[PDB]
């Protein structure tokens, strides 16, 4: 009816909601909840400080304004956000068009309900594309919380320059929108018990760079004892658009752009401080390709170190682990360069190449045998001649390197560490008439099922024709999903109930066995996923650089 | 909150160290971080560890200390270490550290020899070391490309191979892989040296037995292992899987003996040779100790019929087996009142029941089959004892049922005694009864998924409440009836003392104001409050799954400690409130600089006194405080009245101490009053 709950810092007033389901119940929602204070004047470039209490009843029946940010078609980069994002534009500028630098706030959606009695768990979503744009909002947690029985938060961080501007010194340590994620964790750990969440079993879950995020905090030690499992879909710490590596460069170019370039660096911030946020946010930045300008950077501090050196000394602690790639991560990566044949030339795969070696491979001497020992890897010999097939392994290739690859390698190393591992490739979508009839699962085309749209038919922002089938793959995904949150296992404690995932349990990951879940219309666990390609990145490679 | 500042931390290096945010160290040495920290309340610092539970750098190291200490360090002690420091004000302060201890052990030296015109053989150095390690090779002076030299794939830096591409004369020689660690925390580098010859060759064996080796529990059993080849001359090993070799068991060295041999010696043992010159030879012998176990019986009706019992005119299949070593060497041997059988009475020897089960099937039963059935399994002219198993047929054998006797459905048990959990079966003959257990897939006391027992009593000593839940008791389809299994279940109560909620509490309150004191109780089997009992100071007051206490007004003769003593049908436990109007301690404030020098002069210096108040309005509001000093040197203390005008959340208070020798230090002793009276002291020491 009204829920009303009393936190640590005043009264709250959510609002109930019916799902457009009959099996599923309706559920709470908790829009617009300050989880810190707004980082404006001295609180810019700074870390997040608790929230101010009020004194009255609060009203969360709607969300708050967004973080600051330019997508509309501002030169954003389509290569790394979701298909449905990009290809939906209009419906997600209505969910960013009311924006303000107070931006800290998050939402929860609470079950009205099953068998296993006791506090529920609770599901932290962390959204992101390239750190500089979206919202938590977009991701409506009520079909997800409904069907599990588990407490769903969506977050929103401080994004692009006002997230994450760092100077490479003290002047300003960047990481502000990791910290603001910190932060609602805290507030998570210490408030979401008067909702009824177990602070004991916290997951945290984000797909692409919101997966990036994901496994950055389980490297941070200011995440210990915060939560206790992590799901990775689609991005890694270790991917060359995860972390920015030349945040000073980047951060006097902004500088430049708005007439605040001093030598001094603490000067500079300052001056930035004084400066409109929409004057910063619409400055023209533009990074190496592949990489980022404005992101999470190596302070020593949030970050202690290279995410590669950490991981494999084994310096993080040991959570449980769940992470996957999609087969056709790299959509955005060919299609542009796809001809009205729905092929692609041996000169465009060469070119492809070419660039796509000189912007991950800078080295001046050796990328010669470099380009030509990726493209023989990449090229199929039994029908080398389809204009088609090559656009497919093309496909592969972006897909290998920038997500399959730095999965198996997050995957190998927790768990040959201790952590319990579990892995997942994702082979099933539904296709719009915007994509191409060829496509294959693109990058973000698992949340759907994840957030259980296909429940609740077709919405605005996921306008696909959802069939039966998608129903049901949806209520599996959820199954695992929340399953792992509960327990720490996607096969307890509900079992999968014609349904093809019956008789099949989830083995756990291991660098030996490398058992993982095929997710599709035909379930069924492997081993080695791609084991030959994704050993010529991370063994192969390395070697070719001379060491 | 004015003056209360959140918690800073800063990592400083100290005790032995080398040459930014690492610290690296010789291994052997001693290790020496400290943790400066700021902010007021003074922040409790601990270092800490992160390290993957399961793999290599991995101990659990959490110590309350502004300094980590680990002397004489390890390579494993190694790792990354954060000191993370909180007060409560803000978000804790965290500062990381990477410890990376160095050391480079000892290299080893291995060769291997290798159309039909060139012989070639490759000398590979390997050691482990941090930082990774150089390589130099020389045969006397130091080589080039002038033969080759590389890293090979499946080695991190650990590894460098000399490649000598033509044996030539010259090349036989003394070669020595000379490792560098680049003498950083100044470590020396690190020899080893081979003779290459002509007549250098790989080890090679002869064994004294056949590769499978069958005996009898007993016997001696010596087995020699002896050198055919090898130069360097080779060391030689014997090994044995699974476990250990003893006991009665040694080894001379080459030769190797087994006394008394027993059944459990049986496995494999596996002589090796090495001499780092090439693959090391191996030889492997298969010792099978003879033995005959578990003779069991198992009574098939007839099944096409789809019967579970003996009726004339049906199929009865009588089998029989038993577990043995050489297992395809067993013979049994069916009688009958005596030792007889073609019509009617038919031999089957391998049927689909488990491995080599002989098993006679009597077509058409009839009351003239109604006999004492022997079935006599034995080892071709072997000196072990034969074995038996015994199955008299008649009208009175009857498939099984089984049933839990009266009302022990369900038996109640407490914590920690014995526990006797009872299913009976009825039927002829008995089977045993395998105990399951079904709410869960765990194991039990025998650390197995099922126990057998044919009392069909399960004993429990030590009782657990884990083992509290739903217990399956069955008829075993061996020693009786191959039939499905009769099922009977059983409820096992482990009955627990209660836990209550808080177990301490630390009340404050006003004077003339009420407080409700709550204890909880939230486990417990029986999960009912039996009884609760409020008691004040030691005697009894007077008197729902908790229990609640109103103190009317927070006085000085009513301000005390109270105990809620909640109690099931097994035990008690209390929770327990100090109820007061006492005002909280005062936070001793420590980050100014404090001392005053008196002209240098007079042997006098001055201190800035500075704290907080934690809590002002907590409870009544702070008068005055006392102020104590002594000078540890003497017992006579300097007693003095602040007098509070008034205080907020935060507000620092200040006090200059006059007169202090110039050398010496001093207690300070400093404490709240309150209508109410003193309130919680609190305690520092000064110094010049
Ligand atoms: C003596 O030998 C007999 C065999 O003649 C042993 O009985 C056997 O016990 C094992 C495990 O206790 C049974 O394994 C079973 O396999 C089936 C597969 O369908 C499974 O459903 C069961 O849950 C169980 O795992 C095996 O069937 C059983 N054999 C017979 C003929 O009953 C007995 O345990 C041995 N006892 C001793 C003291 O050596
Ligand atoms: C801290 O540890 C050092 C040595 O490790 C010891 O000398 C000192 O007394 C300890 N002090 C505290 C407050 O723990
Ligand atoms: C090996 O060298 C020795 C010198 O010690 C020489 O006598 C012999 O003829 C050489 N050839 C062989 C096959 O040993
Ligand atoms: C085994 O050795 C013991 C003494 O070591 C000896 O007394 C015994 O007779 C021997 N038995 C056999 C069967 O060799
Ligand atoms: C001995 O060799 C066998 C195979 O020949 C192997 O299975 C076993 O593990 C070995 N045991 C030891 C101790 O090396
Ligand atoms: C073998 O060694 C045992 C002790 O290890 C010794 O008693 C026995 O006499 C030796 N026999 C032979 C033939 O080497
Ligand atoms: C079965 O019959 C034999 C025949 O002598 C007898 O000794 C035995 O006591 C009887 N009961 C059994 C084997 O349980
Ligand atoms: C109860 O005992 C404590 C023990 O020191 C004492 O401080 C308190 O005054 C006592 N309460 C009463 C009412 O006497
Ligand atoms: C120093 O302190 C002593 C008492 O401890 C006092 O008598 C004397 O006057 C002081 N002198 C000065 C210069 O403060």
């Amino acid at each position: 009816v009204d829920p009303l709950v009393a936190t640590n810092f005043g009264k709250i007033r959510g609002i109930k909601k019916e799902l457009n389901n009959e099996i599923l119940g309706p559920v709470i929602q908790f829009l617009g909840v300050p989880y810190a204070a707004p980082p404006t004047g001295e609180r810019r470039f700074q870390p997040p400080e608790p929230p101010s209490p009020w004194s009255d009843i609060r009203n969360a029946t709607q969300f708050a304004p967004v973080c600051p940010q330019n997508i509309i078609d501002g030169r954003l980069p389509e290569v790394m956000l979701p298909v449905w994002f990009t290809n939906n534009l209009d419906v997600v500028s209505s969910y960013v068009q009311d924006q303000s630098e107070d931006c800290l706030y998050l939402n929860i959606y609470v079950p009205t309900e099953r068998d296993s009695g006791g506090p529920k768990p609770v599901m932290v979503y962390i959204h992101g594309g390239s750190y500089m744009e979206g919202t938590g909002n977009l991701y409506d947690g009520s079909v997800l919380a409904s069907y599990g029985n588990v407490i769903v938060i969506t977050v929103n961080y401080r994004l692009g320059v006002l997230g994450f501007l760092s100077t490479g010194d003290q002047a300003a340590k960047g990481n502000y929108g990791l910290l603001d994620l910190i932060q609602a964790l805290r507030w998570t750990s210490e408030n979401i018990g008067f909702f009824g969440g177990d602070p004991l079993r916290i997951t945290v879950f984000g797909s692409g760079a919101g997966g990036s995020c994901v496994n950055l905090l389980t490297l941070s030690h200011y995440s210990e004892g915060l939560f206790q499992r992590a799901i990775a879909q689609s991005g890694t710490a270790l991917s060359s658009w995860a972390v920015s590596f030349q945040p000073a460069k980047y951060a006097r170019m902004l500088a430049t752009k708005v007439g605040c370039n001093v030598s001094d660096t603490v000067e500079l911030v300052e001056c930035l401080q004084k400066k409109p946020y929409k004057e910063l946010v619409d400055q023209d930045i533009q990074p190496a390709r592949y990489h980022i300008a404005f992101g999470p950077v190596i302070d020593g501090d949030v970050i202690p170190d290279d995410p590669q050196i950490l991981m494999e000394q084994g310096e993080f602690l040991n959570y449980d682990i769940m992470l996957g790639v999609n087969q056709g991560e790299g959509l955005k990566f060919v299609e542009n360069i796809v001809d009205s044949d729905d092929g692609i030339s041996a000169s465009d795969f060469d070119f492809a190449v070419s660039n796509f070696v000189d912007n991950l491979y800078g080295y001046p001497e050796g990328k010669d045998v470099l380009r030509e020992t990726i493209k023989f890897m990449y090229t199929d010999w039994a029908d080398r001649h389809n204009p088609e097939t090559r656009r497919k392994t093309l496909l592969a290739l972006f897909t290998d390197h920038q997500w399959v690859a730095p999965a198996v390698a997050t995957a190998d190393l927790h768990s040959n560490f201790g952590s319990p591992t579990y892995f997942y490739a994702f082979y099933h979508h539904c296709q719009t008439d915007q994509v191409p009839a060829w496509a294959d699962a693109a990058h973000g085309d698992e949340v759907p099922y994840v957030l259980g749209i296909p429940m609740i038919g077709p919405t605005e922002l996921f306008p696909c024709n959802f069939s039966k089938n998608d129903v049901m793959l949806s209520a599996v995904v959820m199954t695992y999903w929340t399953n792992f949150a509960k327990t720490g296992d996607p096969n307890q404690p509900v079992p999968q109930d014609p349904n093809r995932f019956e008789e099949v349990a989830w083995t756990r990951y291991s660098q030996k066995d490398q058992l993982y879940l095929h997710i599709g219309l035909k379930p069924r666990v492997k081993e080695h996923y791609r084991a030959n390609k994704v050993n010529l990145w991370l063994e192969l490679v390395p070697h070719l650089h001379n060491l | 909150q004015g003056v209360y500042a959140p918690a800073q931390a800063q990592i400083i290096h100290a005790g032995q160290a080398c040459v930014e945010r690492v610290y690296t160290i010789r291994e052997g040495d001693t290790l020496v971080l400290q943790c400066l920290v700021t902010g007021h309340p003074r922040p409790q610092v601990r270092w800490t560890k992160t390290a993957g539970s399961a793999s290599d750098k991995f101990q659990e190291t959490s110590v309350l200390n502004e300094t980590l200490r680990i002397e004489k360090i390890q390579r494993l002690q190694g790792g990354r270490y954060y000191c993370k420091a909180e007060n409560g004000v803000g978000v804790p302060a965290i500062k990381s550290i990477r410890v990376d201890v160095q050391y480079l052990d000892e290299p080893v030296l291995t060769v291997h020899q290798t159309f039909y015109q060139e012989k070639t053989v490759f000398l590979r150095c390997t050691v482990n070391s941090n930082p990774p390690a150089r390589f130099i090779w020389k045969r006397g002076a130091e080589t080039l490309s002038h033969v080759d030299i590389y890293e090979p794939l499946y080695t991190q830096g650990e590894t460098k191979v000399l490649k000598l591409k033509n044996l030539r004369p010259q090349d036989y020689a003394s070669y020595t892989c000379q490792v560098s660690v680049r003498n950083v925390c100044s470590i020396p580098d690190k020899s080893i040296t081979f003779q290459l010859t002509n007549t250098t060759a790989p080890p090679a064996l002869k064994l004294s037995v056949n590769e499978t080796l069958v005996v009898n529990p007993g016997d001696n059993v010596t087995m020699q292992c002896s050198l055919t080849g090898g130069d360097p001359q080779p060391e030689v090993l014997w090994s044995h899987s699974p476990g250990p070799l003893p006991p009665n068991s040694l080894v001379q060295g080459g030769n190797l003996t087994i006394w008394r041999i027993r059944v459990e010696d049986s496995g494999y043992y596996n002589c090796t040779a090495i001499n780092n010159v090439g693959n090391p030879a191996k030889k492997t012998v298969n010792l099978l100790v003879r033995s005959m176990k578990n003779a069991t019986f198992q009574i098939t009706p007839d099944v096409i019929k789809e019967s579970e019992t003996i009726q004339l005119g049906q199929d009865l299949k009588l089998s029989c087996h038993v577990d043995a070593v050489p297992q395809e060497k067993v013979v049994y041997s069916w009688y009958k009142n005596g030792k007889p059988s073609d019509r009617l009475l038919i031999t089957r020897n391998d049927p689909e029941l488990p491995p080599v089960t002989c098993s006679l099937e009597i077509i058409d039963l009839r009351f003239s089959d109604y006999g004492t059935y022997l079935c006599v399994a034995t080892f071709q002219g072997a000196p072990i004892p034969d074995l038996s198993v015994e199955v008299n047929i008649s009208s009175e054998t009857v498939p099984p049922t089984i049933s839990v006797p009266k009302g022990q459905s369900t038996i109640t048990v407490r914590e920690g005694s014995r526990a006797e959990l009872q299913c009976e079966v009825r039927g002829k003959p008995k089977p045993p009864i395998i105990w399951s257990r079904v709410d869960k897939e765990t194991p039990m006391p025998s650390g197995t998924m099922t126990v057998e027992t044919y009392d069909g009593k399960l004993r429990l000593e030590s009782v657990s409440r884990d083992m509290s839940g739903t217990y399956k008791c069955q008829t075993a389809r061996y020693n009786g009836f191959n039939i499905r299994p009769r099922e009977a279940l059983v409820q096992l109560n482990v009955q627990f003392p209660p836990v209550v909620e808080p177990a301490f509490q630390d009340v404050r309150q006003g004077m003339g104001r009420s407080v409700t004191l709550r204890c909880t109780m939230l486990k417990g089997s029986p999960m009912k409050v039996a009884t609760s009992v409020w008691r004040f100071n030691g005697t009894l007051l007077a008197q729902q799954d908790y229990s609640e206490l109103k103190v009317d007004s927070v006085s000085r003769e009513t301000s005390g400690s109270y105990e809620c003593s909640i109690s099931n049908d097994v035990g008690v436990s209390a929770c327990l409130f100090q109820v007061s109007a006492k005002a909280y301690s005062p936070e001793f404030y420590y980050d100014t600089p404090n001392p005053t020098l008196s002209q240098k002069q007079s042997k006098n210096y001055s201190y800035i006194l500075q704290w907080t108040q934690k809590e002002p309005d907590a409870v009544d509001p702070i008068l005055k405080y006392r102020l104590e000093v002594r000078q540890l040197a003497q017992r006579n203390t300097i007693q003095t009245f602040i007098p509070v005008q008034k205080m907020e959340k935060g507000l620092l208070l200040e006090h200059i101490l006059p007169n202090l020798k110039v050398p010496q230090s001093y207690e300070v002793r400093l404490t709240p009053i309150t209508s109410f009276g003193a309130g919680d002291m609190a305690a520092r020491i000064i110094r010049y």
